[PDB]
DNA sequence: AACAAAATGATTGACAAAAGTGTTAAATTGTGCTATAATGGGAGCTGTCACGGATGCAGGGGA
DNA sequence: CCCTGCATCCGTGATAGACAATTTAACACTTTTGTCAATCATTTTGTT
């Protein structure tokens, strides 16, 4: 079939459903029961769906090859292939109409809102329970009044004509058939303008948008009421005979027999003329059988006969099995087996058993045995391979010369889960596999199997060698860090090879190069790690790619020299001179990539594996039961905290201390003893050996074989050594609460029964999560890769000058991420210079690779403006420069690469392992620098302090180079120390605040005015004399009682004459609202000073177990859910002012410098009456949702909020993921825009942003402007529904609702995507197939 | 007759095997101490002593 | 034999038409079109295609001029 | 099962992950060789031909 | 130095020989009957949870 | 006399005994292949 495109879908008219079918199916019977030939006119006909046996009629009069087109006259079978029995269709002719259960019961009833009829009334008519009028004329009845059985009968006696009432499914065909979509279209174009109701004129534009679909589409309205139901072909609902006599029917021949039977009877009752109590019960019974066929389940669930499970209708066949019915494909040429190790292989080859390779490559082998003349014909070659003759074992080896195969493990998380390999024939039945690659598949060798495929064609074994080969992927795509780090056993081999004892065999002697250092150790004189002086010539590339020798006398061991003979030329000797753990090997490969490229690094990543495995076998690194040394002071450390806690339980015995301060005091006394065991153990493993020189004794690092496996990073660390020797922590019972007594014995001494039943719990919550975190993170990456599906680099450069700023994250006194590692591999929108003006060092937009960073590391820039993929100007994709640099490779991102799907897997492949002193008194920083604060309005007071006003006081501790070091926040109750430009001491507070209290400090003093804090109305009358305390709580907005609710609490500071003293730098006098939880000590009668604390607002923060997060936060963050307590914002920067209050909730005003917006009563506001607010600034408190951020602050504002939270769930777990990947999902998450003005769109619709920018760049480009929009933001589950296609939505989302809505409008899916383009089975438009799509769009609309 | 790996005990905390591997060696130490005594056919007075 | 096409991308800097360029030249040596330019060393037809591209003997431009002459070169047979 | 003299040490990478090495004295003596007993059934139905 | 003759392909119809289009008898298939008194109603179920979008009441707030 | 506010609800995830018209399968055979022999040419061992 020709190069089609644009699958088109729309309703089907009864004159078309009669055009697919080849005949009318008019009986219920299927086959004959005696001779199993199918009957005539039944369901399985032969005159209708073609013949049964290939090329022969049914009776048996036409078998010869002469009669090949004729239709038999006995039984009118057409003598053709039995394949045509698979693509013909019948049709049943309904004796009465019946509603289409999709277009009647889908939640927005398409029959409903096309008539403006409540769905509970249509259902009262389709059951023949209530008449409905048609064409009332001049009487007291509208067109759609619902006359009950009496009211019509009480109406029918008066009028006989000019009036027509119907009932049942044949009525809705009357309402629709006469309704006209043009009269009520324009007539509703006026009715929408008169209506003034935010609900009325919002749904009103919903109906008028449906009527506007049933006209241009070309679908009449009355086609949603069936009149000829078409039947499937009889080979997609087979009746195959099982072995032994039983048949295995599909579950549709049970449903079709139930419609043709009931429809066949209803044909009879109209000829026998039964009363209207029965035939009216027939149509009601038929219509339930047609709707049990389309989508069975939205009714009484007509369960199967002869069995007790529900039948499976048609719409329960497309409906998700978690995915599509077509391709979202089991596959030939495959296999699977148990993987094993095989550490003699190169990096780019895997074993493959003789018994398998002789079975996958069979059709290739048949080629040789008939090409070399060894077999005469193909049948004689099938018997030479079955015997396993000794010739085929030498022909099969030439078929596997360079034929890469594809190994792939089962739960393929990321793109490195599939890699090709060049096979090598071994003997056995286990697919060997190079040990370096087993950390990409995440494959332990304890029974994990691995399929293998075979690329057949000639373009498919180059894509398995250029793109997919195993020596191309040494950099993981999620981040530039390597993925072929020598993992577990080799890393202990090298650590043992490059340590140093203190006095070993042959110390102090001087060698003469790597070659003498090796053989000196082989012969047996010098020890593998003994301090020695060698001479080593290192190279160094300093000119335009040339090497220069430099011979010297390095001071090293014998072990490091032997390892120097492996390192290629360009590297320096300070790379193998350390102790060489696991963090140092991983970089020793990285520097060999950035310098010497990929030809040597793939052959240097193997010489490590051959050297690590070798020198670990001579190590004899075994583990015993005396390796794990128990500390000797473990008893005293345990008995003291044993008795010390026995004497706090007494303090609760004699009622001194409450229990809550009994519990937490016992927890923190064990944590002291739990930490004095680790510190008493690790200091006994680390400095274990004390060996001697020729003279005295001197200690070193140990050689304890259970410490070496912890310090190399080979396997496990001190969080587990602490349980084999130290004390085994304290456990939590099922609530989440800690038990009072910790399990006080390790895994070297036993654990008695009660200590084991306690530990047995945590191994259950451990397994019941890893069993669940896979099922849960397997649905978070299935949605990300279905919204970000259709995105592809589709242009070489965009041109836009709008980027973002990449400031390093600042974690109070610590930096979470350096500025360099955030901006590596990116373009630069505006060329930054030195901080001195006109010092343009980095040019106009250029890649920031490994040098231009460090060049900006030498200089002192504090931020750069880079181009982000959330701001590119391209249509349908992103340009190359906007995206950036990253790849498995190092180049810029090649045009055509599919960045959509490699971005949704980098965010979903983690999570599987990321499942989930608290004092806060003094602001103590490690630094000393000038303090530059912004967004602050503070004043020095008479206390000798810059008075605090709000929580906009961040403390930017500027370093010596024009940067930022630390960020803080200064709330009320915070006394300041220094000024501006004057530093703060080492670990000193420039500002101190009350942790246990959020007080209000006195700006101005004076007498006190009882402003809505009167006794009884705000707090009951309590007396407290000159001491200056009380028990009076000034409750806040959501902590106030019921009685005196006409008050807002604040005590008016007054001046020396009696006036309300004002706030310096504003308009309002001092009315300092004392916040909640305030036991106000300040009662009138006593004079205070300016600069006193007005009320306590306690804040303990003891325990710190009051935070959200985990995996659901990453899913709850992308979906953009409104978090139940949002923070208000300022829609326009103007003047603050209030209005009428106590409408059940407060109110407010905003005006330019009117805008009126309310406010509920629960929130302590963060604004004053006289205030000039900034647009979109916090007016209340609450975790603001992403919708409010985009509507106010901008597109870069919602991006920098999402990218900073989702990056805050990973980095606290140690997972590296580049934040380029969370921006090609915040781009694909807000591509829908709603219009403001008009000129081409109807002023309130919702259209894709690409549309509004291809008219506006077109209409406004022409000689007349003739619109304005507003970006929107929707979750990943609702944004993958509103795509332009209807296959990329019906594939993964709810399917019943995406075919219904698409069929009504008559969509046309143009196949410009990936998941809509793999279904049909052709070249996906991104990758090797993107090239040929360059030629297909360049062919239509031209020659 | 087998060569297991010692990088399985530090992470997976099963110290059972490293203890059963010793007591499994003392038991088979008596095995070769009796199999020699019984092979010189010393006496039924020496066996009952050991 | 070939283990890495890192060298054969230095000519064609794309990595996505190095497949297309060499999957088409690799067919001319299989279906009876031509013979290899470089000397073969008992290798298949894909590896010999990826070994010419490294030597500059082949690219997306040469294969057009190299074969567009055939019509003119057949034009003598085209009369 | 059987009980056989075991040693804890990394041997040349042939026991990289949790995998195991095995001497050939454990295959000669035939101490891990198990026996399996399948079954095959051939029914001869009564067709209509 | 050319055919003595002796078949031998090539060559005719003829006994045979098997096997495919219309009569009888057996079976299968089905059609219409059958007159105590019978009159609502048989009929299964459960230990999910969370998010989202309507359809409805509700009664607070504005002419 | 008119809009905003909870709240219930539903969906999509994860009790036997004559009629007749009917169909196969059977026995029956004509054309189509298989012999199955005698003339029409192509020669037929080495004497005429
Ligand atoms: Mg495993
Ligand atoms: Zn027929
Ligand atoms: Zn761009």
């Amino acid at each position: 079939t020709e190069e089609f495109d644009a699958i088109k879908i729309a309703l089907a008219s009864p004159d078309m459903i009669r055009s697919w079918s080849f005949g009318e199916v008019k009986k219920p019977e299927t086959i004959n029961y005696r001779t199993f030939k199918p009957e005539r006119d039944g369901l399985f006909c032969a005159r209708i769906f073609g013949p049964v046996k290939d090329y022969e009629c049914l009776c048996g009069k036409y078998k010869r090859l002469k009669h090949r087109g004729v239709i038999c006259e006995k039984c009118g079978v057409e003598v053709t292939q039995t394949k045509v029995r698979r693509e013909r269709m019948g049709h049943i002719e309904l004796a009465s109409p019946t509603a289409h259960i999709w277009f009647l019961k889908s939640l927005p009833s398409r029959i409903g809102l096309l008539l403006d009829m409540p769905l509970r009334d249509i259902e009262r008519v389709l059951y023949f329970e209530s008449y409905v009028v048609i064409e009332g004329g001049m009487t007291n009845l509208e067109r759609q009044q619902i006359l009950t059985e009496e009211q019509y009968l009480d109406a029918l006696e008066e009028f006989g004509d000019e009036f027509d009432a119907k009932m049942g499914a044949e009525a809705i065909q009357a309402l629709l058939k006469s309704m006209d979509l043009e009269q009520e279209c324009e007539q509703l174009r006026e009715e929408l303008n008169e209506t003034n109701s935010e609900t009325k004129r919002k749904k009103l534009t919903k109906r008028i948008k449906l009527l506007e679909a049933f006209v241009q589409s070309g679908n009449k309205p009355e086609w949603m009421i069936l009149t000829v139901l078409p039947v499937l072909p009889p080979d997609l609902r087979p009746l195959v005979p099982l072995d032994g006599g039983r048949f295995a029917t599909s579950d549709l021949n049970d449903l079709y027999r139930r419609v043709i039977n009931r429809n066949n009877r209803l044909k009879r009752l109209l000829d026998l003329a039964a009363p209207d109590i029965i035939v009216r019960n027939e149509k009601r019974m038929l219509q339930e059988a047609v709707d049990a066929l389309l989508d069975n389940g939205r009714r009484g669930r007509a369960i199967t006969g002869s069995n007790k499970r529900p039948l499976k209708s048609l719409a329960d066949m497309i409906k998700g099995k978690q995915g599509r019915f077509r391709q979202n494909k089991r596959v030939d040429y495959s296999g699977r087996s148990v993987i094993t190790v095989g550490p003699y292989l190169r990096l780019h080859q895997c074993g493959l058993p003789k018994k398998m390779a002789l079975e996958l490559f069979k059709p290739f082998i048949y080629g040789k045995l008939e090409l070399r003349g060894l077999a005469t014909t193909i049948k004689a070659a099938k018997k030479m391979v079955e015997r396993e003759e000794a010739v085929v074992w030498d022909i099969l080896d030439e078929v596997i010369r360079e034929h890469p195969v594809l190994l792939n493990r089962a739960p393929t998380l990321h793109r490195l889960g599939i890699q090709a390999f060049e096979p090598v024939l071994i003997e056995g039945k286990a697919i060997q596999l190079h040990p370096l690659v087993c950390a990409a598949y995440n494959a332990d060798f304890d029974g994990d199997q691995m399929a293998v495929h075979v690329p057949l064609t000639l373009e498919a074994q180059l894509e398995a060698r250029a793109l997919m080969m195993s020596t191309n992927n040494i950099l993981s795509p999620a981040n530039g860090e390597p993925i072929i780090v020598p993992s577990q056993d080799v890393v202990l081999g090298l650590y043992y090879m490059t340590r140093d004892c203190v006095n070993a065999k042959g110390e102090g002697m001087v060698l003469t190069g790597p070659k003498e250092a090796e053989r000196l150790y082989r012969s047996g004189l010098a020890s593998l790690h003994a301090r020695v002086k060698v001479r080593i010539t290192e190279y160094e590339k300093d000119a335009n790619g040339e090497l220069v020798a430099k011979t010297s006398l390095k001071d090293t061991t014998v072990g490091r020299a032997i390892l120097w003979m492996i390192v290629p030329k360009g590297l320096p000797y300070s790379i193998v001179n350390q102790a060489l753990g696991k963090k140092a090997i991983s970089k020793m490969l990285n520097t060999c990539y950035r310098i010497l490229g990929l030809k040597p690094t793939v052959i240097f990543a193997d010489q490590i594996m051959y050297t690590g495995f070798a020198y670990a076998a001579r190590s004899g690194a075994s583990v015993g039961i005396d390796d794990m040394v128990i500390p000797e002071k473990k008893h005293e450390i345990i008995s003291e905290a044993e008795a010390e806690v026995a004497e706090i339980q007494e303090q609760f015995q004699s009622g001194l201390v409450t229990a809550g301060e009994r519990y937490n005091k016992v927890i923190d006394i064990w944590a002291a003893a739990n930490d004095r065991v680790s510190k008493a153990m690790m200091d006994n493993l680390q400095t274990e050996t004390v060996i001697n020189r020729d003279g005295q004794e001197e200690k070193q690092v140990s050689f304890n074989s259970i410490y070496m496996m912890a310090d190399s990073g080979a396997r496990g660390s001190a969080a587990q050594i602490r349980q084999l020797a130290g004390m085994r922590g304290l456990m939590a019972k099922p609530d989440g609460s800690i038990i009072e007594t910790p399990i006080t014995a390790n895994f070297r001494e036993g654990l008695n029964v009660l200590q084991y039943f306690i530990s047995t719990h945590g191994a259950r919550k451990g397994l019941a999560d890893t069993a669940l975190k896979t099922a849960n993170s397997g649905y978070l990456t299935r949605r990300l890769v279905d919204v970000a599906q259709d995105l592809v680099v589709t242009e070489d450069d965009c041109g836009t000058h709008e980027g973002i700023m990449m400031t390093p994250v600042i974690e109070g006194g610590d930096v979470k991420e350096p500025l360099r590692d955030r901006v590596l591999g990116r373009v630069t929108a505006e060329d930054v210079l030195k901080p001195g003006t006109a010092d343009i060092l980095v040019p106009r937009n250029t890649l920031l690779h490994e040098q231009w960073c460090d060049l900006l590391e030498e200089n002192s820039v504090d931020a750069v403006k880079v181009r982000s993929v959330v701001s590119c100007d391209t249509d349908f994709g992103v340009c190359a420069h906007c995206y950036g640099r990253d790849l498995a490779r190092g180049h810029i991102i090649n045009k055509g690469e599919a960045i959509g799907v490699i971005a949704a897997q980098s965010i979903g492949e983690p999570g599987t392992q990321l499942t989930m002193a608290a004092a806060e008194s003094s602001i103590q920083v490690k630094n000393k620098g000038s303090i530059k604060l912004s967004n602050v309005k503070s004043v020095v007071n008479s206390s000798g302090k810059l008075v605090i006003t709000s929580r906009n006081t961040e403390l930017k501790l500027i370093d010596e180079f024009g940067r930022t070091k630390e960020s803080y926040k200064v709330p009320y109750g915070a006394v300041l120390a220094k000024g501006d430009g004057e530093q703060v001491a080492g670990g000193e507070t420039v500002a101190n605040w009350d942790p246990h209290t959020m007080p209000v400090i006195t700006e101005v003093s004076g007498f006190v005015r009882f402003t809505d804090m009167i006794d009884g109305q705000t707090i009951t009358r309590q007396t407290d004399e000159l001491t200056g305390l009380s028990s009076l709580v000034v409750l806040d907005s959501a902590e106030r009682t019921a009685g005196g609710k006409d008050l807002r609490p604040a005590l008016k500071i007054v001046d020396a004459q009696g006036n309300d003293v004002l706030i310096p730098g504003t308009d309002m006098p001092a009315q300092y609202f004392l916040p909640g939880k305030a036991i106000v000590q300040l009662e009138d009668g006593v004079q205070i000073s300016s600069g006193d604390t007005l009320a306590r607002i306690p804040q303990e923060s003891g325990g710190t177990k009051d935070i959200t997060g985990g995996l659901p936060r990453v899913a709850d963050l992308f979906e953009a859910r409104r978090p139940k307590e949002p923070a208000i914002l300022a829609e326009i920067s103007g003047i603050v002012s209030f209005g009428k209050e106590t409408k059940g909730k407060r109110r407010l005003v905003i005006t330019p410098v009117p805008y009126e917006e309310m406010i509920p009563k629960w929130r302590q506001l963060n604004v004053f009456e006289g205030e000039r607010v900034e647009r979109g600034d916090v007016i209340s408190d609450g975790p603001e949702a992403p919708h409010d951020i985009l509507r106010l602050r901008g597109v870069h504002a919602v991006t920098r909020y999402i990218v900073n939270e989702v990056q805050d769930v990973y980095r606290l777990q140690g997972v590296k993921i580049n934040d380029k990947h969370i921006e090609v999902i915040v781009r694909q998450m807000l591509r829908k825009a709603t219009i403001v003005n008009a000129g081409s769109s109807d002023f309130l619709e919702g259209e894709q942003v690409e549309y509004s920018r291809v008219k506006i760049a077109n209409r406004e480009l022409e000689a007349n402007g003739k619109a304005t929009y507003s970006r929107d933001l929707l979750g990943i589950t609702k944004a993958s529904l509103a795509t332009e296609s209807f296959i990329s939505a019906a594939s993964f989302q709810e399917t019943t609702r995406v075919l219904t809505e698409a069929a009504v409008a008559g969509k046309r899916d143009e196949l410009r995507g990936l998941k809509e383009n793999v279904i049909v089975g052709r070249l996906i438009p991104a990758g090797t197939g993107y090239a040929y799509h360059q030629d297909r769009m360049r062919r239509r609309a031209a020659g | 007759d087998i060569v297991l790996n010692p990088l399985g005990v530090p992470s997976r905390m099963n110290i059972g095997q490293i203890l059963e591997t010793h007591l499994g060696m003392a038991a088979k130490g008596i095995g070769d101490k009796i199999n020699a005594m019984l092979k010189q056919q010393q006496e039924v007075a020496k066996l009952r002593e050991f | 034999a070939r283990v890495t096409v890192q060298d054969a991308v230095e000519k064609i800097g794309n990595r996505f038409d190095l497949v297309l360029v060499a999957a088409r030249r690799a067919r001319q040596m299989q279906v009876g079109g031509k013979d290899p330019l470089v000397p073969e060393e008992n290798d298949k037809t894909t590896v010999i295609a990826l070994r010419e591209i490294e030597e500059g003997l082949i690219n997306n431009q040469i294969l057009d001029v190299r074969e567009r002459q055939e019509q003119q070169e057949q034009e003598a047979a085209e009369l | 099962g059987q009980n056989m003299r075991v040693a804890f040490m990394p041997w040349n990478g042939y026991n990289f992950e949790d995998s195991i090495l095995v001497s050939e004295r454990v295959v000669q003596e035939d101490r891990f060789t198990t026996i399996h007993i399948q079954e095959l059934a051939c029914v001869s139905r009564d067709t209509k031909l």
